[PDB]
C-alpha cells in the first residue's frame, strides 16, 4: 500500500515489499543512486 | 560479377569485426546517456 513514513524520524512515501539481499546487523538505512532512502532497518525487529 | 560480388562480403567481414565503423550512432547514445545519468548526480549535491 501506498502509505506515509515515519522510520526513526525519518520521513517518506512508498510501498514496504521484502529485501532479498544481505545488510550489515548495524544498519540504519542505505541510500540509492540519488542518495535518498530506498532500504530502511525495523526499529523494533530485525527486518528490513 | 566477380568483383562485385567479393567487395559486398567484405563489408560483411568488417562489420563482424570492427565495431568503432558504427561508433558515430553510439555517440548519440553515449550523448544521451550522460545526459539522463546528469539529473541523477545533482540530486544528491547539497546546493549550499
Amino acid at each position: 500500500k501506498c502509505v506515509n513514513f515515519n522510520f526513526n524520524g525519518l520521513k517518506g512515501t512508498g510501498v514496504l515489499t521484502e529485501s532479498n539481499k544481505k545488510f550489515l546487523p548495524f544498519q540504519q538505512f542505505g541510500r540509492d543512486i540519488a542518495d535518498t532512502t530506498d532500504a530502511v532497518r525495523d526499529p523494533q525487529t530485525l527486518e528490513i | 560479377a566477380n568483383q562485385f560480388n567479393s567487395a559486398i562480403g567484405k563489408i560483411q567481414d568488417s562489420l563482424s569485426s570492427t565495431a568503432s565503423a558504427l561508433g558515430k550512432l553510439q555517440d548519440v547514445v553515449n550523448h544521451n546517456a550522460q545526459a539522463l545519468n546528469t539529473l541523477v548526480k545533482q540530486l544528491s549535491s547539497k546546493f549550499g
